[PDB]
RNA sequence: UAAUUGCGAUAACGAACGAGACCUUAACCUACUAAAUAGUGGUGCUAGCAUUUGCUGGUUAUCCACUUCUUAGAGGGACUAUCGGUUUCAAGCCGAUGGAAGUUUGAGGCAAUAACAGGUCUGUGAUGCCCUUAGACGUUCUGGGCCGCACGCGCGCUACACUGACGGAGCCAGCGAGUCUAACCUUGGCCGAGAGGUCUUGGUAAUCUUGUGAAACUCCGUCGUGCUGGGGAUAGAGCAUUGUAAUUAUUGCUCUUCAACGAGGAAUUCCUAGUAAGCGCAAGUCAUCAGCUUGCGUUGAUUACGUCCCUGCCCUUUGUACACACC
């Protein structure tokens, strides 16, 4: 949860109040053994605006 | 500065024949007694654990307690 | 530790270094009261002099006073390194010194000067009775004088 | 080619603020009466079938002093 | 030195400006059918017990 | 029955173990104890003087036995405390790793501890024989 | 210069010390207005038209 | 008590005083009343307690505050004076020592001692500032038990804290001191003198 | 406080006018008929709505109730 | 595999988890006898359920615990409920209803909330004041 | 009632905004879907002690199984429930039981209509008007200044010690944050009394820093009521770090120097439960600088659970020659 915690003045008269802005970043991960042909077919499609989808190959 | 910081002699001889009586015996004793800071109080209650006289009822750092030997 | 008895030996105050140290009170501390002896140089000295510091001022041998003072005023020699010492460095024969008692009076005295003789600012600002480490001066330290 | 535009219309405007925003401006600005303009959007908003809408003008008409509106009408929740 | 002891029955209500005070009603348990009405400091609830330093002089409004 | 160390109370086995290293003779201590300060966060040095060596390199031992591996930057961090700042607030401060260090180096060259792979010093098998045996010896005077 | 700042009596706290204090030292806010937030000074006057042909 | 050992064994005055009676650091809760009538419900023991300290939910409610055994309550009065606030581990030993004190002297369990203490100091009546009109006097009140007991507790421990304060003597002895001092008030502790000096002017104002 | 606002007391009402057979002195069934029988959004409002139908339902069993 | 059940504790941020498996009566608390636990002053606390259901009981099983998070009182605090629980666990699958109940009525007769855990928090701290209800001090002139 | 929250009375009846609902976070799931970036039991390989099986460890994969603990999707859960007392037996309040939870469940977010010449043109390439516009009120470069010190006022930090200071030893959190066209978070190894230095290293991160081994705290010792070893202002002398730059001392370390302050007049602030108070830590700022703030967890109370005395406000009644509304 990414925290911004500013006063809401932008002067600086009043009770000094607070607050805070919060950004909530969700991260999954799916682990696949599959062909090549597959793959492409699964990446291209499924995809999303708003979901940042990336994938690795490899054992390291 | 004001006494109780060293051992003058008649001193040992008072911390040996006066220590009956007290029910109870513990560093702020020793120091009401009219004689030894803490310190050499604190030498004292192992001293005369050398032998009776002080029966070991209670534990630690700040808080001593000792009763007579029977 | 255990329990002693000595003589007449111990004598109350006893005058090392041109000032008076009280007896009854643990020798590393009764050491102290020498201007220029805090707590962590009286303990290293007495440690390097072979005492015990268990003892209290009033016990100790006249040779073991002797030796506390003679390392005193020759740190150096007597293996205490110089980081540990109140004025490395001189600024004009730049060895190393340690120094106590009256002394310090004086050298603190001849410091002060220095800056003032050569009208460099920190003496200048001492001159005023200001402070001189900078610190803001405006709310702080108005009894004094 | 690694970017790229394509301009698309709402789904009638009516519904959208930011639309009847940049709308009452281009009617002030276009030189049309504050009441008339402000009741004219309230009154095409309310057409393209919404629940309610509300238009504040605050600022300053002619006048040195300046002043506020509230057109509003039909129904609005405000919290939660 | 009389020791008198009542036992609280019935929760009367606040008294004085501030509150601190409450009102109730009591029966000694040595001897009992006769009641009283003191004044208390502390909190409480009916069946407390309430030592009565002297045991007749009950009273009222409390400013 | 067979022991462990942590099988014993922290200070008696620490004692037990401070006592053993002095009783013995096998050490290597740096020389500038005597002098040194143990952490910029204290204000005195120890009054063992005579020991305390002794003492930190069994609490260290005793430390590195009872995980996989610790380094001079994880003790440093163990043994300080809190140091006054004078007239501003507290924070804590690691203490020394020349102290550390210097006591890792010992008990290595004692051969209770030694390198690890990964990172920092491991219990050595020999360590595992001698604490476990010392312990047992500390089990033993409350017989 | 420098030389003239040491050398200038009348010079640190010594002085300051013994001068008596001010007593704008001690004083309040002066506030200067305020029970006329409201009372507009301008003289003017806006008028019922020019606000009816405005709003 | 017919003993038991296991792999990793219990030691034998565990064991033994343990599972027999539930009995405090080392002390019988059992016997230990209360010699002055109320005050019972308002002095708890039994159930009785090893030590004491209990995360024990005793605000949310007003009385259940008198639920809580009262030894524990003295202890919780022990750790205050902003340096000493928490601080319950200390607390909780100083009675264990301040008890073992108190049993050297007199013998008597010293938790019974602990109280009569407190019934001895409980200001029976008292006063408070009724207006009357500007010139405000004092009306008498009958202080209920609850304000008794508390009050025995913050008057106990502080008149030791004072005592305490800037002398040899350790907090452990002022208060046995103050404690025992007050199992029959003697006049020559912080608590009674208070406490009879509140119902003094108490009663001149009636 | 717990005083019941009036959308829930209104609903509970409305439920009881037209549901009385069915329903019951236990909420927990009280509960379970709401979701069936209406719409509403939260679980939350659901229960507060049938705690209550269940409340006057009780009552009523012990003469009439106003309303 | 023998008869084994896992439970847990809680207290503050304190989270202290017990196996209780069947075996010879140890009780080890992250490595050590639960003779070892410290503070010490609150040692007959976690001892505490032991005495309260007869110190044997334990013979048939073994507990091995494990504190992490929390401090030095919360974690006493949820290692003795997770010994309390692990043993009515146990006796609910392995012994028998009435063993269990039995053992459910000496904790809850006593109890320092030994089966259940204090739904105590910290309150958030709000803008203001250092604390969550203290305030930050003012003037007015 | 926290609430124009409801009951009830009733020329009103039945409704909408705001309150509530809602949303977020903290609490309960041995029920559901899972996990080598979380972890458990077993087993291989292996160390130490005991040996009679045992106890305590090692091994980002030597295999097997699980999801209790951790994570976060979906659901479930509470509705002041059951019972009782009280009340116009109305809404409600109170107590006992049960319950993770029964003070709006705790804490927040959101929040109508209206008022103010409240503050902000010094956040804005938001802006009207006035001013100024090349000897500039544009801009930039060098240097000083915002820190300047007889003094008045506020927020604070550290204290006056022995429920303590110091020294060894025990040894436990939670909210965070971190380096690409770059030098951020830093383990480990050496060197150094320290501050720091140096060689390497892991991490764009549930993977590494970090179990952030934080501090109060607990334990065994020294000291022993003495301005004392409480307290650490002021000042000298040296060493290092950031930076182009440290003088008016950025900060850090070492020796020395060792002030006031012995619980604080009149007054005044904040606060009701994991709260007050004590205690640290992360984050913002940040090249370097927290005695500030925003949050975080750790230790953990005393005392109410009331009233209208003080102060502040809201409501009705009532007067008004005010309505630019007692400025
Ligand atoms: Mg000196
Ligand atoms: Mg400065
Ligand atoms: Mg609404
Ligand atoms: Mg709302
Ligand atoms: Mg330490
Ligand atoms: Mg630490
Ligand atoms: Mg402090
Ligand atoms: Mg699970
Ligand atoms: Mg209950
Ligand atoms: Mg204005
Ligand atoms: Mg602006
Ligand atoms: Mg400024
Ligand atoms: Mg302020
Ligand atoms: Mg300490
Ligand atoms: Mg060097
Ligand atoms: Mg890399
Ligand atoms: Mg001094
Ligand atoms: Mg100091
Ligand atoms: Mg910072
Ligand atoms: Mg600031």
């Amino acid at each position: 949860v990414l925290k911004i915690s500013t006063r809401k003045t932008p002067n600086g008269e009043g009770s000094k109040t607070w607050e805070t802005y919060e950004m909530r970043i969700h991260k999954r991960y799916i682990d696949l053994e599959a062909p090549v042909q597959i793959v492409k077919r699964i990446t291209q499609i499924t995809i999303e605006p708003g979901v940042d989808v990336e994938v690795v190959v490899a054992s390291n | 500065a004001q006494h109780a910081v060293i051992l003058d002699q008649e001193k040992y001889d008072r911390i040996l024949k006066e220590v009956p009586t007290y029910r109870y015996v513990s560093v702020s004793v020793l120091v009401d007694r009219l004689k030894i800071g803490g310190s050499l109080a604190r030498i004292a209650l192992r001293h005369l654990e050398k032998e009776g006289i002080i029966k070991p009822i209670s534990k630690h750092s700040k808080q001593a307690i000792y009763t007579r030997a029977t | 530790s255990l329990v002693v008895q000595e003589q007449g030996s111990f004598q109350h105050i006893l005058r090392l270094l041109n000032t008076n140290v009280d007896g009854n009170i643990k020798i590393v501390y009764a050491l102290t009261t020498i201007k220029g002896v805090g707590r962590r140089y009286s303990n290293l000295v007495c440690k390097k002099a072979d005492v015990d510091l268990h003892k209290r001022a009033g016990e100790l041998t006249q040779e073991e006073l002797e030796r506390i003072v003679q390392i005193m005023q020759n740190p150096t020699h007597y293996k205490i390194p110089a980081w540990f010492l109140n004025r490395q460095n001189d600024i004009t024969d730049g060895k190393d010194y340690h120094t106590l008692a009256n002394n310090v009076e004086s050298k603190l005295r001849d410091d002060l000067e220095r800056l003032k003789k050569i009208r460099a600012h920190r003496g200048i600002r001492h001159f005023w009775g200001l402070r001189v480490r900078g610190q803001h001066t405006k709310t702080t330290g108005r009894r004094r004088a | 080619g690694t970017i790229v535009l394509y301009a698309e219309r709402v789904q009638d405007r009516g519904l959208s603020a930011v639309a009847q925003a940049e709308s009452m401006k281009f009617k002030l600005l276009n030189g049309l009466a504050i009441r008339r303009a402000a009741y004219g959007v309230v009154r095409y908003v309310m057409e393209s079938g919404a629940k309610g809408c509300e238009v504040v003008v605050s600022g300053k008409l002619r006048a040195a002093r300046a002043k506020a509106m509230k057109f509003a009408d039909g129904f609005l929740i405000h919290s939660g | 030195t009389p020791v008198t002891l009542a036992k609280v029955i019935k929760v009367l209500g606040r008294t004085g400006s501030r509150g601190g005070v409450t009102q109730v009603r009591v029966e000694f348990l040595e001897d009992t059918s006769r009641t009283i009405v003191r004044n208390v400091k502390g909190p409480v609830r009916e069946n407390d017990i309430l030592v009565l330093m002297e045991s007749e002089r009950e009273a009222r409004r409390l400013r | 029955p067979g022991v462990s160390v942590r099988d014993v109370a922290a200070q008696d086995f620490i004692n037990a173990y401070a006592s053993f290293l002095q009783r013995q003779g096998k050490l290597e201590v740096p020389g500038y104890v005597d002098i040194v300060k143990t952490s910029s966060g204290n204000e005195m040095p120890p009054q063992d003087a005579e020991g305390w060596f002794y003492k930190r390199a069994a609490s260290v031992a005793r430390h590195i036995y009872m995980r996989k591996q610790v380094g001079v930057g994880k003790l440093n961090k163990l043994y300080g405390g809190a140091k006054s700042r004078g007239v501003r607030p507290y924070k804590h401060i690691d203490a020394s790793g020349s102290i550390n260090r210097k006591v890792l180096q010992a008990l290595e060259k004692i051969g209770i501890v030694e390198i690890s792979p990964k990172g920092g010093r491991r219990i050595s098998e020999n360590g595992q024989r001698d604490l476990d045996r010392i312990a047992a010896q500390t089990l033993e005077e409350d017989e | 210069g420098n030389e003239g700042a040491i050398r200038d009596k009348t010079a640190g706290r010594r002085n300051n010390r013994s001068k008596d204090v001010t007593d704008s030292a001690t004083t309040k806010k002066s506030n200067t207005r305020r029970a006329t937030d409201r009372h507009s000074r301008t003289g003017k006057t806006d008028t019922k038209k020019k606000v009816n042909q405005g709003w | 008590f017919t003993p038991v050992v296991l792999a990793t064994p219990i030691p034998e005055e565990v064991q033994q005083a343990q599972t027999e009676i539930k009995l405090f650091n080392k002390w019988s809760f059992e016997e230990v009343e209360v010699k002055d009538a109320s005050l019972v419900d308002y002095v708890q023991v039994r159930q009785p307690i090893f030590v004491a300290h209990t995360a024990g939910r005793y605000a949310n409610k007003r009385f259940r505050k008198a639920q809580c055994p009262i030894i524990e309550r003295l202890t919780n009065s022990l750790m205050m004076n902003g340096r000493n606030n928490g601080k319950k581990l200390k607390a909780v030993r100083i009675i264990k020592h301040t008890l073992d004190i108190i049993n050297v002297l007199t013998d008597q369990n010293p938790i019974q001692v602990v109280v009569d203490a407190i019934t001895n100091t409980g200001p029976r009546e008292d006063t408070t500032r009724v207006g009357g009109g500007g010139a405000a006097r004092r009306q008498a009140v009958d202080v209920s038990p609850l304000r008794r007991v508390n009050q025995a507790i913050a008057l106990l421990t502080i008149g030791a804290r004072e005592a305490a304060f800037r002398n040899i003597k350790t907090i452990a002895e002022t208060l046995a001191e103050e404690l025992i001092n007050a199992a029959k008030g003697s006049s020559t502790s912080y608590a009674i003198k208070k406490k009879d000096e509140l119902e003094r002017v108490a009663k001149s104002n009636r | 406080g717990r005083v019941r606002t009036k959308t829930v007391k209104r609903a509970s009402k409305a439920l009881i006018e037209r549901y009385y057979p069915k329903l019951t002195l236990d909420f927990q069934t009280n509960k379970r008929l709401c979701d069936e029988i209406a719409t509403i959004q939260s679980k939350r409002l659901r229960n507060k709505i049938a705690g209550y139908t269940t409340h006057l339902m009780k009552r009523i069993q012990k003469g009439p109730v106003r309303g | 595999a023998v008869p084994s059940v896992q439970t847990f504790g809680k207290k503050k941020s304190a989270t202290a988890v017990a196996h209780v498996k069947a075996g010879k009566g140890l009780i080890k608390v992250n490595g050590s006898p639960i003779t070892l636990v410290e503070p010490e002053i609150l040692r007959f606390k976690v001892y505490e359920p032991l005495l309260l259901v007869g110190l044997d009981k334990f013979s048939n099983i073994d507990i091995r615990v494990r504190v992490t998070g929390g401090g030095h009182v919360s974690q006493v605090y949820a290692i003795r409920q997770a010994i309390a629980k692990g043993l009515v666990a146990y006796h609910q699958k392995y012994v028998d209803e009435q063993s269990k109940n039995e053992l459910k009525k000496a904790f809850t007769s006593y109890d320092r909330t030994l089966l259940i855990a204090d739904s105590r928090r910290p309150e958030p701290k709000k803008f203001g004041g250092k604390g969550a209800r203290s305030r930050f001090q003012k003037s007015y002139r």
